[PDB]
């Protein structure tokens, strides 16, 4: 299953001429399933909220092999986590919670350390 | 005098050097002026939290190799800030 | 009666409005878009023009120049229209259609430079005009002319004064140049030696530095939406020894709280005049603040960015 499937193209219908690095972006991995989006490409989708519902599990899988995973820092995935409004939790509102026992338990952070907070602080 | 995984992190201030497009700047300010990039569900994509996340890379790799005692890394750390003061320098004083 | 003899002479007396539907009732905003280019900004573009007469720089044939993508261009280009001098102002290529219109309608003359370059390849540009010939241009330096606090000592603090009869408790302004809170400030704190009042600063929370410079750290900042505001450094005219506080706004907290004051209030609001206000709530869930006067600064209308996701519901 892809982006394309769960919201399909929300882009403002125009020629790639006339799209942003965003835009542009989002054409490229519309069609690419949930299991294979890179690093870079599933903090990135997070971040501009694009069905983060269906995404928790992937991320759930990505930090289980690796907790601060991340392409341009680590604990990249973890810091687009903390900016998820929780509302948008609908069917995987449980797969959450897995995380975030994941998360709960560590020992080298910093200006991530806050992020784990403010992840905590939505429900 | 020698390097560990500040190897892992001289990589990835140069190939973030491939994250500064000019409309990656260009769209981080216009987000500034209110006027992001609309979508069709309602709601906008935000290019200036992707010039946040860059700066964060960026000025968490500065970090980890602003002391380190070795000519290699000391030359990746003066490229990661014109990075940054490339950044700030776009935005500073902006919109007034 | 009083007749002025141009419009630059009519800045200032803004009124001092309560909020009745935001907060307890003690929240005082004092409205600078009734101005004569509708932005507290109309007072420095005024004086910082005033002040260079006065100092004989601004003579036959001297032409003005400044770097500003904000309100100071439209201040500028209204009193250099009403004063009969050349403006020229720098600015990235990133300015709206719109924002080039009402510019070259008060007769300004503009320069864009290259979008990616942001506020420095403006500042570099308006730099390169004055050195092509410097006894013909003059820089204003928005950031640096102690003109700019000077008309805040001189007029917006005074009514300030007067109109609260000296009741004022805390005084809440967003920081672009520093301007306004260092004037305001200076004249009820020093004139009037209410050495008491609290001075607020607000800035953004995604580019802090007034925070950051009064803690000792290092100076990062960041992009942020509270147009007008958090310029990414310590603006020379910014007194930090005179900011007893400093708050931080969200990009959200400043548009909602922008917006209830159009809906709630009948106030035309800018971002930067949501985050103002969003400061004073902020001050007031703390009990210590609970009946004390606090007056506030709103420094444009949101009619100016009636094309902004200001307005998206």
């Amino acid at each position: 299953i892809t982006l394309r499937k769960l919201i399909g193209n929300i882009n403002m219908t125009k020629e790639p001429e006339q799209q942003s690095p965003l835009e542009l972006w989002f054409e490229r991995i519309i069609d690419v399933p949930l299991e294979k989006l890179t690093v870079e490409d599933l903090c990135r989708a997070i971040r501009q909220n694009l069905c983060i519902d269906q995404l928790m599990p992937r991320v759930l899988e990505v930090l289980t092999k690796e907790p601060l995973a991340g392409e341009y820092y680590d604990g990249e995935l973890i810091a687009a986590l903390s900016t998820i409004k929780g509302e948008d939790l609908k069917d995987q509102k449980s797969t959450f919670t897995q995380i975030r026992q994941l998360i709960n338990q560590l020992e080298p952070s910093d200006i991530n350390d806050d992020l784990r907070k403010d992840i905590l602080k939505i429900n | 005098l020698n390097q560990k995984q500040e190897s892992a992190i001289k990589k990835i201030d140069n190939t973030i050097k491939n994250a500064l497009k000019d409309h990656d700047i260009i769209g981080t300010l216009k987000d500034m002026d209110g006027k992001p990039v609309p979508k069709e569900n309602g709601g906008y994509w935000d290019h200036m939290q992707e010039m946040q996340n860059t700066l964060r890379g960026l000025r968490n790799h500065a970090d980890t190799l602003k002391n380190v005692n070795n000519p290699e890394a000391q030359a990746a750390y003066g490229r990661a800030t014109d990075a940054i003061n490339k950044i700030e320098s776009a935005l500073k004083g902006y919109g007034i | 009666g009083k007749i002025f003899e141009d419009n630059s002479l009519t800045i200032g007396h803004t009124p001092l409005v309560r909020l009745n539907r935001i907060g307890n009732g003690r929240i005082l905003a004092k409205v600078e878009s009734r101005n004569p280019s509708f932005s507290v900004k109309c007072r420095i573009g005024a004086n910082m023009i005033w002040d260079a007469e006065k100092r004989g720089v601004l003579k036959p044939g001297v032409e003005l120049v400044e770097p500003t993508s904000g309100n100071t261009g439209i201040a500028l280009a209204y009193v250099a229209a009403a004063r009969g001098y050349k403006l020229t102002l720098t600015m990235p290529e990133t300015m709206s259609i719109e924002r080039r219109k009402l510019l070259k309608a008060l007769g300004a003359n503009l320069v864009l430079t290259e979008g990616a370059k942001g506020m420095k390849g403006a500042i570099q540009k308006a730099e390169e005009i004055v050195a092509s010939n410097p006894e013909k241009y003059l820089l204003l330096q928005q950031f640096s002319n102690p003109a700019n606090p000077e008309i805040h000592e001189k007029t917006t603090g005074p009514e300030i004064w007067e109109d609260t009869d000296g009741q004022v408790d805390v005084f809440i302004a967003g920081v672009g140049t520093g301007g306004t809170l260092t004037g305001v400030s200076r004249y009820i704190k020093g004139t009037k030696g209410k050495t008491d009042l609290i001075s607020v600063a607000v800035e953004p929370t995604d580019s802090p530095v007034i925070a950051q410079a009064l803690a000792g750290e290092e100076i990062k900042p960041g992009p942020h939406k509270i147009q007008g505001i958090g310029a990414g450094f310590i603006p020379a005219n910014l007194d930090l020894k005179l900011v007893d506080k400093v708050i931080g706004i969200t990009n959200e907290e400043a548009i909602s709280t922008a917006r209830r004051l159009m809906e709630e209030e009948g106030i035309l609001a800018g971002i930067s005049s949501g985050a103002a206000v969003a400061a004073a709530l902020k001050l007031q869930e703390d009990e210590s603040f609970t009946n004390k006067n606090i007056v506030v600064i709103l420094p444009s209308s949101g009619e100016r960015y009636l094309s902004t996701a200001l307005f998206a519901d």
